[PDB]
DNA sequence: ATCGATGTATATATCTGACACGTGCCTGGAGACTAGGGAGTAATCCCCTTGGCGGTTAAAACGCGGGGGACAGCGCGTACGTGCGTTTAAGCGGTGCTAGAGCTGTCTACGACCAATTGAGCGGCCTCGGCACCGGGATTCTGAT
DNA sequence: ATCAGAATCCCGGTGCCGAGGCCGCTCAATTGGTCGTAGACAGCTCTAGCACCGCTTAAACGCACGTACGCGCTGTCCCCCGCGTTTTAACCGCCAAGGGGATTACTCCCTAGTCTCCAGGCACGTGTCAGATATATACATCGAT
């Protein structure tokens, strides 16, 4: 008696579940009352950070001549680029090198 | 429950070939659930100090430009705006 | 015999983790002072953990307590909170 | 004899990733530190409990060094001295250095 | 595409003109 | 209307003190200060009866909110001071 | 009559509003406000006894915020719950490095 | 009056000499007075921003003083004697 | 003839507790950084939200003064030199320095 | 400026366990509909901000001299990196035990919800005294001697 | 040591306005009672932390050495700080206009809530390949000459 159940990620283009931010929006007790489009806006900023750590993560680990992100090319993609770096500067990557660094003192 | 096959799918879109270590799934997995929290948790009290019981797009729009600085806010602030639209368009 | 735990942490690692620094060189009095600032690092977070424990029923200290002891100081910690 | 070797240790150390305090007597420290709380009776630890801890005092000291080696070229000299640390934790506040 | 696009500007952190 | 802490900073000021003064800028810098500690201990002990699946504040929230919170002998005291209060409050 | 069955002197009733409306979580116990009153009441007492000797030092009856800055920098532990804090109107505290002798 | 003076350069050579003497400083030296402008301004440049996005998401104009307030707890200095 | 009136200079005004940069300027100053997010339309100003701007402004730049003398101190000289207030400020921390 | 051996890069094979994909199952997300109240909007008022003028007045601006402070150099000494040989406890692996996390089932005492009642707290009004300011005098340092 | 000259401290006097007390109003706290359900509790089970043992070996420790580097001293040079004079413009006081904050009332659309259905997302299993690693070779190179 009813259509094909097209999910809300789907008619909205995007690929985070918006559904699921809602159900965590309703009982993560940030307010008594949430809005109908409050979620996909959520979800699409959430996409759009989690697709440029991972594009910067990708070219941190091609140079490197690996094909898979291991924990330290997060570390490089998040600390080379300073505009991702203020956001994360409160955060420690576990298993994180820090980036190379001599302090500029060397032998002529 | 986590959100490990969302960050697969993106990075399936963003790179054809590239895969990712389970820590590095696990370090993504946490990022999510720690920026979903910071934008959350301005917007909760950004309708509380206007005596507003809703929480609308208008709260997340000016959460995410507190809290992303830079070039990071201007982009995302479309990508909300870019996909609102076509939410109410369908 | 056996000595004091704290001074478990070798020459060596202390060496090696100014190393990684970008410290060059390292005079003898370090030896001592920091082995007084990583009991007192330890102390800090272990007094929140104990307590994120006591609160609840268990009795052992899960990884999730160690990792909302560091959120709540404010040095968050990424990989083991899901 | 090898001269300026140095270099090549700071090169190698700061390309690895590893853990660099030995786990067995973190373990026997934070055991130790962890009993003074509990009014006398003694807690287990999970394994991951450990591993995190150490990971998060690992990178509050490499940042302590490298906050206080920058204080020591400001002073014009090489080699760190305590009373850098000392101020470098009291200028970066009350809960960020203590 | 018309994405943010990283500079390396001499001071570390953004203090005037990014 | 508007709601304060006003009177009752004035009247455990005239609980402590017995004729000293406070003026109305110290009023309301004190007037804030109640406003802010308790911002934070409530928030302490939301977010820890949410770690544990528990929709309730509870008196053992706010236990461990201020146990979390005030550092060193504040605590001591201060948990000392509000259990004392509750005992009595069953004393009713 | 909460305040008076309780002994304290900061309402419990408002509290009690204030944790239900902040929406702090879905439900409140009932001896969550009697415990908060009762901390937020000792916290109080104890940085006004503090201002009050600093006000009584100058010779003044009544409380000036500079008299405030003194008593919570002063302590040792104050200063380190209220260490992001700036009160407004508020001096230093008196301190030099270099002694002229 | 006659010639105005620049606008950035509200806060004169005195009145940064007056802060530092505050600050428990002895001497200063010449070269302060083109940064220490500098690292007001930005200062500002962090605060007022914020505090006109709160302004903005209501649909007031004038920034009060909650908003600077607001602005200034969610970076990390907290003001008393205002907020309420 | 009176030598080292920094003395008596620093003893008043560390007693004192008003404010010191003038009111009129910093209200110019506001309102000129104020209208370049507006784009184009002005904004008003309550009359206790400058006094707050300038408050808040003033304790800043005297935490920072108080910063950087130590540094000025550590490298052994006397007077503060701009090199110092830059190291303390990326020394402090991403949020406590900006 | 050449040669050596020490390190660095690279090229090969090899093996392994972690990744990725497939299956199967199910609980949470979606669809449809209702009922009620939060919020959008329009109208009105009056507070508070803006703006401009005159008139003072401290404070800023400018210039000058001198001293004291930064800085470069040098010599002395010492404390830390390096190398070598010796020794220890970290680490793997493997085995056994159980305390305790964790899940499930029950039941009740606690806390939300609502209607009626009233006084504690808020707004305004006042009045007077604590504090700011000032002027004379008393003492106590402080640079000049 | 010796000094007057500032400088500080105190002290009686005025004054004014802001704190504190009082009054009247009203809406939010309190009381009583019912409903349902989160949590306390108890029981049961199966993982995972703890303990130990034994063998390996890489890492730690100690001790001698040498030489790079802290640090104290000196000398020159310069750039702030104090002080006097001139000049600005912030500040106070005043009034006058109006913009917009703030309030109230009306209506309706949006969202919580319930029921009912099913598929996206979970756990589990299993084959495979990326990557660590060992070994060989080619190449840069830094110290001695």
């Amino acid at each position: 008696a009813r259509a094909k159940a097209k999910s809300r990620s789907s008619r909205a283009g995007l690929q985070f579940p918006v559904g699921r931010v809602h159900r965590l929006l309703r009982k993560g007790n940030y307010a008594e009352r949430v809005g109908a489009g409050a979620p996909v806006y959520m979800a699409a900023v959430l996409e759009y950070l989690t697709a440029e750590i991972l594009e910067l993560a990708g070219n941190a680990a091609r140079d490197n001549k690996k094909t898979r992100i291991i924990p330290r090319h997060l570390q490089l993609a998040i600390r080379n680029d300073e505009e991702l770096n203020k956001l994360l500067g409160k955060v420690t990557i576990a298993q994180g090198g820090v980036l190379p660094n001599i302090q500029a003192v060397l032998l002529p | 429950e986590s959100y490990s096959v969302y960050v697969y799918k993106v990075l399936k879109q963003v790179h054809p070939d590239t895969g990712i270590s389970s820590k590095a799934m696990g370090i993504m997995n946490s990022f999510v659930n720690d920026i979903f929290e910071r934008i959350a948790g301005e917007a909760s009290r950004l309708a509380h100090y206007n005596k507003r019981s809703t929480i609308t797009s208008r709260e997340i729009q000016t959460a995410v430009r507190l809290l992303l600085p830079g070039e990071l806010a201007k982009h995302a602030v479309s990508e909300g705006t870019k996909a609102v639209t076509k939410y109410t368009s369908s | 015999v056996l000595r004091d735990n704290i001074q478990g942490i070798t020459k060596p690692a202390i060496r090696r983790l100014a190393r990684r620094g970008g410290v060059k060189r390292i005079s003898g009095l370090i030896y001592e002072e920091t082995r007084g600032v990583l009991k007192v690092f330890l102390e800090n977070v272990i007094r929140d953990a104990v307590t994120y424990t006591e609160h609840a029923k268990r009795k052992t200290v899960t990884a999730m307590d160690v990792v909302y002891a560091l959120k709540r100081q404010g040095r968050t910690l990424y990989g083991f909170g899901g | 004899r090898r001269r300026q070797g140095w270099l090549k240790e700071i090169r190698k150390l700061q390309k690895s990733t590893h853990l660099l305090i030995r786990k067995l007597p973190f373990s026997r420290l934070a055991r130790e530190i962890c009993v003074k709380f509990t009014r006398g009776v003694d807690f287990n630890w999970q394994a991951q409990a450990l591993l995190a801890l150490q990971e998060a005092a690992e990178a509050f000291l490499v940042h302590l060094f490298e906050d206080a080696y920058l204080l020591t070229l400001h002073a014009g000299r090489v080699t760190l001295f305590p009373k850098d640390v000392q101020l470098a934790r009291r200028i970066r506040g009350l809960e960020e250095g203590l | 595409k018309s994405r943010r696009i990283s500079r390396r500007p001499s001071d570390w952190w953004v203090v005037k003109s990014e």
